[PDB]
């Protein structure tokens, strides 16, 4: 999204998440710093 | 002619201070009964013969409402429960979603509203196989997920991790001494009809303060000391229509609570060593709980606080009315603990009576609910396990607790509502004859004597 | 009489009794109620070490009653000791002498430590 | 030199000869937990101890005295016992044994003498 | 007037005049860290107090700042003249000499103050 | 496991070590600890030789 460092510092992210009920997964979705994420596998689609 | 300092060590000088105080129960307390929130063996043995020396010729300033000892008690009752229930079961897995109908029991078809069968899954003991389990709720406990009505949640589950208050331990009020440390006093007034604050012209001394109760109760204080002379009403300012209105009554008015279902326990292994008491079946017809109160002597009080408030309002009509029904259940019934279960009961019968200046008992029904957030604190809630058999109690009325409405535009008439927060206001009660002061032994005086050199 | 009993006594009354006032300052389980006792215990301690040394900085430490060598000026209080000591009691006269009381320490640990000095030097003499 | 508690078996007179080693043994980091916080309460316990026997000491006027004379008389109501043979004879433990019933009573004798030598002491000071 | 520990650098003699300030200042919360900070600093602070107010009972220099001793000095422990101790040298230089036979001049006190205590005691049981 | 149903178990700190170690135990002050001597002492009654 960057008008065009800044650019690459940071990802969309979508996951799934326990709700206030510990029976239930809710897909949410944030902003993460590459910084705070590493790459489970070589395909570049899922982090941690 | 020529004088010379003398230093007194021993003088009976004090003056005002903050300290903190230490508890001390009665030595019947600790026969066995360690299953005890307030006093399980960790206060010491009440002094017998308890030594009041009465202060002659004093008169000491008090005031009930700038009163420290009652904070500091609201703390160590509040960190005394918290150390209580620390060992306790906590319900980290019961927040999940519940599958409630409206059971349908033989008498149900001939209050029956008020419960629902609600069953889930919960984690056995291994934590990759799950057991559809029952119990169950009352249905001011839980709360509806959807709009469709079948699926339910603890209504504590967006608020925190509810505790099951150990079924061994008892969290039966027991008198409580409050005692100072050497080197501190407690100043007790003996002023029968002193009002809370102002001078005191009977003052007295003690170590320990008298057997206070900590029973947690609103619009009705139970089971508290009463009045020696006349019904006292005890505000901090009158005026102000925020500060509740303390009346203690010189006559108790019993009142008898009953829960009479035969109601059976079940038990649910939740994890490893950690077992969860619900609700099985309801044996025999169903019978709504309630609370008796006789007529006439409710009348009376009721009466005689009137004159007392008219006394203090001169030019106004005194009127009392019920508590709106649509605030907190903590805030809009007389809500107390009997016999380890917690009622919740409707006084909009007590004080539904008006005066004008010219054998048959009431019944209030009670509510009974199992997620107990008290203390008013959002985070900090408990689940009160239920008992088996039916449940009685007999309390004495020693108190009320009043609010004065906002004055509106149509003056000329004031409407007391009971309850009012500040639950510290049922210690206060009981603590507004004390006060503690600091002695200072050292003391410096002339006199017609020099030290030899 | 008890504990405080001459709270309201005149002070030649009073000081009769500064006994129990002495024994009382002195009188005597992880959770709540056991660290209570004993941040309290020590508080006391602490209160009674202070008095304690004040004492003894002032030469009169062992003792209730001791006479010192400053002189009881004026300024502090003009009234003749007959008044004082037959008509007010020791709460009155605190709050009145409370402005002046650290002058009055400061003298008297003063006063000792001159007549310590002086003693010292007489007894080196001989 | 005699070690602490040395003489317990000897007789008063002898153990009487003893008494610093017991004075200086009577006042001879912690984690957060209940360990650090036992220890710590012992530690101030034997401070309330050492406080308390001072301040008995001190109301008797015998403050920093290991040996004090004082003023009371001795009641032949609580003992009648010789003197050579109670200090030739006698251990501290069985005359301990003996007078356990009228310890407090002396107790209060002996603090009501120094503070009527208190008195005296004050008003011969003012006479003058 | 000199503060606390102002006499430090000074001589003996002139630190002498200056007791009363050290020892005032001597003996000048909840389960967090800070709470429990100031309760095991106050306890060893009573503590240590209590340890020097019972060595000096049993000097029998109680209650004194300044208080005279039977116990003869030894010049073993050390030599020098009485004036320049007292004009020449601080506390701190004589503590640094000293510190070898201060159990020993301890212990002196210690035995004649107990002698000095049976010997009053067996004279008043004489009258 | 055979805890499961009992309690959870908490594994021993692989650092940590817990070989028994001489411990004595030490009277605070004002207490002290007497030590019968007597050589054929049955641990019940009477003691003739003490130490402290
Ligand atoms: C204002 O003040 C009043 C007066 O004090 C107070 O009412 C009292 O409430 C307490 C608490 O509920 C009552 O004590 C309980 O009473 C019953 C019956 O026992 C009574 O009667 C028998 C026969 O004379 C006496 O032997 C006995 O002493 C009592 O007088 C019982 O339910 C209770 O015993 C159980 O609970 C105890 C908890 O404290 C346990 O310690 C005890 O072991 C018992 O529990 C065991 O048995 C249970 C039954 O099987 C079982 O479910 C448990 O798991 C466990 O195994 C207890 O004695 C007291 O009698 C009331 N007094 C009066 C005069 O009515 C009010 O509550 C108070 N008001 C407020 C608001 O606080
Ligand atoms: C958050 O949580 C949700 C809910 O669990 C997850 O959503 C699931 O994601 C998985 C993985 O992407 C989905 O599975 C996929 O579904 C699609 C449909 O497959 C179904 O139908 C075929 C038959 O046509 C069946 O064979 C299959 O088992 C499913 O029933 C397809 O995209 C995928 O199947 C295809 O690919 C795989 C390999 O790629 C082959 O094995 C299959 O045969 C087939 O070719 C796959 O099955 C699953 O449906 C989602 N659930 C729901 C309810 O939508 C989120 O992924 C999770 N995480 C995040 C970040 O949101
Ligand atoms: C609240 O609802 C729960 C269910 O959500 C309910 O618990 C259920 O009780 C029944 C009856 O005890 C259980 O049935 C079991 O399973 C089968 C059903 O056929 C049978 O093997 C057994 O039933 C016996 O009793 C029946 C009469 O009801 C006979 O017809 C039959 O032959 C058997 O003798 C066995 O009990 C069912 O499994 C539970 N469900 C759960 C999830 O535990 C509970 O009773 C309701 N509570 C109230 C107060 O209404
Ligand atoms: C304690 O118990 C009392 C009763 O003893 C209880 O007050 C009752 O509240 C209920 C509702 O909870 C009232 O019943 C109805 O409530 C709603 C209010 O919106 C309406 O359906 C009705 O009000 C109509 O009343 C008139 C009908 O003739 C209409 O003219 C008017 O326009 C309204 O639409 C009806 O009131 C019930 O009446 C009261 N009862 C009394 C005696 O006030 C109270 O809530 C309980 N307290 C607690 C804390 O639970
Ligand atoms: C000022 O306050 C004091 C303390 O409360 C009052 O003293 C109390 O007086 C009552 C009434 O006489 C005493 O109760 C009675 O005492 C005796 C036995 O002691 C006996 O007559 C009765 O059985 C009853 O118990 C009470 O003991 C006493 N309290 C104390 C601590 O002495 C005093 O009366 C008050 N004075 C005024 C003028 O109000
Ligand atoms: C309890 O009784 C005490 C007296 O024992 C009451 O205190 C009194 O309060 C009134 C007001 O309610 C004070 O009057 C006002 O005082 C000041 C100074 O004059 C001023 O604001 C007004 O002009 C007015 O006069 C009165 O002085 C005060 N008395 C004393 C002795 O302090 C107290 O209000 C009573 N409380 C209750 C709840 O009844
Ligand atoms: C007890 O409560 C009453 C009611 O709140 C207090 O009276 C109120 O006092 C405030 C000031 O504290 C008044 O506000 C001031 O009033 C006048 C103009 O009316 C003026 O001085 C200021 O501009 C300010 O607005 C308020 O009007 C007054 N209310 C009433 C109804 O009298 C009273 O002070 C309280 N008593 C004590 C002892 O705290
Ligand atoms: C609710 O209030 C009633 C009425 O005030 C309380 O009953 C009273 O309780 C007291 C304290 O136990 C009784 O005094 C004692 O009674 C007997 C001799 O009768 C004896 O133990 C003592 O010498 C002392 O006098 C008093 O008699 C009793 N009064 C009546 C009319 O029964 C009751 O305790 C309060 N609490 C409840 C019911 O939980
Ligand atoms: C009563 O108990 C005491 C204390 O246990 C006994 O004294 C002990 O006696 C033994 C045997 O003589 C001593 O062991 C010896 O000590 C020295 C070296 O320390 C040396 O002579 C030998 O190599 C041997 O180890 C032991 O130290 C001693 N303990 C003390 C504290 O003095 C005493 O014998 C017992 N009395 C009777 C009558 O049984
Ligand atoms: C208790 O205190 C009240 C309140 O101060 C005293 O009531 C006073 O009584 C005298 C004598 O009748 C009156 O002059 C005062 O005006 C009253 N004060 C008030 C505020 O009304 C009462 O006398 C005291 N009672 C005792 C037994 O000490
Ligand atoms: C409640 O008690 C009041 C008085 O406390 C009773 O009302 C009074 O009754 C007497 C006797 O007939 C009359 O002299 C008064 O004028 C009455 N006062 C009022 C305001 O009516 C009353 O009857 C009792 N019962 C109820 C239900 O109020
Ligand atoms: C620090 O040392 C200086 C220098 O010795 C001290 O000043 C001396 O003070 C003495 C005592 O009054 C005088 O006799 C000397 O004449 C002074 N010397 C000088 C050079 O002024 C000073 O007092 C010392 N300060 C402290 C705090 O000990
Ligand atoms: C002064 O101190 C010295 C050194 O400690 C003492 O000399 C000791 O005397 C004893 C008794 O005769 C001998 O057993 C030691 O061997 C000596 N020590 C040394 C190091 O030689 C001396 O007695 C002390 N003098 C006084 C008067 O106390
Ligand atoms: C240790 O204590 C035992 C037990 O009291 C002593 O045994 C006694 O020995 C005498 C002499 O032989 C017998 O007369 C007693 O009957 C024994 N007592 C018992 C209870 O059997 C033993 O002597 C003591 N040991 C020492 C070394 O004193
Ligand atoms: C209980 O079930 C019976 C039989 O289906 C039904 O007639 C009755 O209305 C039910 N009672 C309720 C729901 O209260
Ligand atoms: C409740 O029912 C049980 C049987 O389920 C019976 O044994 C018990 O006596 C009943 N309790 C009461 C108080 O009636
Ligand atoms: C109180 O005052 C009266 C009247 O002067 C007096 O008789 C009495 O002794 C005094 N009481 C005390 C304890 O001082
Ligand atoms: C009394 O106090 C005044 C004021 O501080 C002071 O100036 C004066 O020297 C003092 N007089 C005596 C005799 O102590
Ligand atoms: C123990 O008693 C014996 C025999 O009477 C005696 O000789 C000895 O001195 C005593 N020991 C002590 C330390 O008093």
């Amino acid at each position: 999204s960057s008008s065009h460092i800044a650019m690459q510092e940071m990802k969309n992210c979508s996951f799934n998440m326990t709700t206030e009920l510990r029976d239930k997964k809710k897909k949410v979705s944030a902003l993460f710093y590459k910084l705070d994420i590493v790459p489970l596998n070589k395909n570049g689609r899922q982090y941690r | 002619p020529n004088l010379w300092v003398t230093v007194y060590y021993g003088v009976p000088v004090w003056r005002e201070a903050k300290t903190t105080l230490f508890c001390a129960s009665d030595a019947k307390a600790y026969d066995r009964e360690v299953h005890n929130v307030w006093a399980t063996h960790a206060c010491v043995p009440t002094d017998p013969n308890p030594q009041e020396i009465v202060l002659e010729n004093v008169t000491e300033n008090f005031n009930m409402w700038k009163n420290d000892m009652v904070d500091q008690m609201h703390e160590d009752i509040i960190s005394l429960w918290d150390q209580s229930l620390k060992p306790c079961v906590k319900l980290t897995p019961l927040c999940v979603t519940l599958e409630c109908t409206a059971f349908n029991s033989s008498s149900h078809t001939n209050a029956m509203q008020e419960m629902k069968n609600c069953s889930f899954n919960m984690t056995t003991e291994l934590r990759d196989k799950k057991k559809k389990v029952s119990a169950l709720f009352y249905k001011l406990d839980i709360v509806p997920l959807n709009k469709n009505g079948r699926q339910y949640r603890l209504i504590n589950c967006n608020t925190s991790t509810c505790t099951q208050i150990c079924p061994k331990v008892s969290f039966d009020p027991i008198p409580i001494h409050y005692c100072t440390p050497a080197g501190y006093a407690i100043l007790k007034c003996n002023n029968k009809t002193f009002n809370g604050t102002g001078p005191c012209n009977n003052v007295s001394t003690v170590q320990c303060t008298h057997g206070i109760k900590p029973v947690v109760s609103t619009q009705l204080l139970l089971n508290g000391s009463l009045a020696e002379e006349d019904i006292i009403i005890r505000s901090e300012n009158l005026t102000n229509n925020a500060k509740t209105i303390i009346v203690h009554l010189n006559e108790s008015v019993e009142i008898v609570c009953i829960r009479p279902n035969n109601m059976t326990r079940k038990s649910i292994r939740i994890g490893p060593g950690q077992t969860f008491y619900a609700l099985n079946d309801i044996i025999g017809d169903i019978r709504q709980p309630h609370c008796n109160i006789s007529k006439e002597k409710w009348n009376n009080t009721l009466h005689r606080v009137w004159k007392k408030l008219v006394e203090h309002f001169p030019n106004k009509t005194i009127i009392f009315f019920d508590r709106h029904s649509g605030g907190d259940l903590e805030i809009t019934t007389h809500s107390f603990n009997c016999g380890g279960e917690f009622f919740y009961c409707n006084t909009s019968g007590l004080f539904n009576i008006t005066y004008n200046s010219n054998t048959k008992v009431i019944t209030l029904p009670c509510r009974i609910k199992q997620i107990i957030n008290m203390w008013q604190e959002v985070g900090r809630c408990m689940y009160a396990p239920p008992i088996a058999g039916n449940i009685t109690c007999t309390s004495n009325i020693t108190g009320l607790l009043l609010t004065r409405d906002g004055g509106n535009n149509s003056t000329e008439t004031e409407t007391f509502r009971p309850g009012g927060g500040d639950m510290r206001d049922n210690w206060r009660s009981e603590l507004y004859k004390y006060k503690v002061v600091e002695i200072k032994p050292l003391g410096i005086a002339p006199t017609g004597c020099k030290r030899r050199v | 009489l008890g504990f405080l009993g001459a709270a309201g006594s005149t002070m030649g009354a009073a000081s009769n009794t500064l006994t129990v006032q002495a024994r009382q300052l002195l009188s005597g389980q992880l959770g709540v109620w056991g660290f209570k006792q004993l941040q309290t215990r020590v508080l006391a301690i602490e209160r009674y070490l202070e008095v304690q040394q004040l004492l003894g900085l002032w030469g009169c430490s062992g003792k209730l009653i001791c006479c010192t060598a400053v002189p009881w000026n004026s300024s502090w209080s003009n009234k003749s000791e007959t008044e004082i000591w037959n008509n007010m009691t020791w709460m009155q006269w605190d709050r009145e002498i409370s402005n002046y009381t650290n002058t009055i320490y400061r003298l008297l640990e003063e006063s000792q430590f001159q007549q310590e000095i002086n003693e010292k030097d007489l007894l080196a003499l001989d």
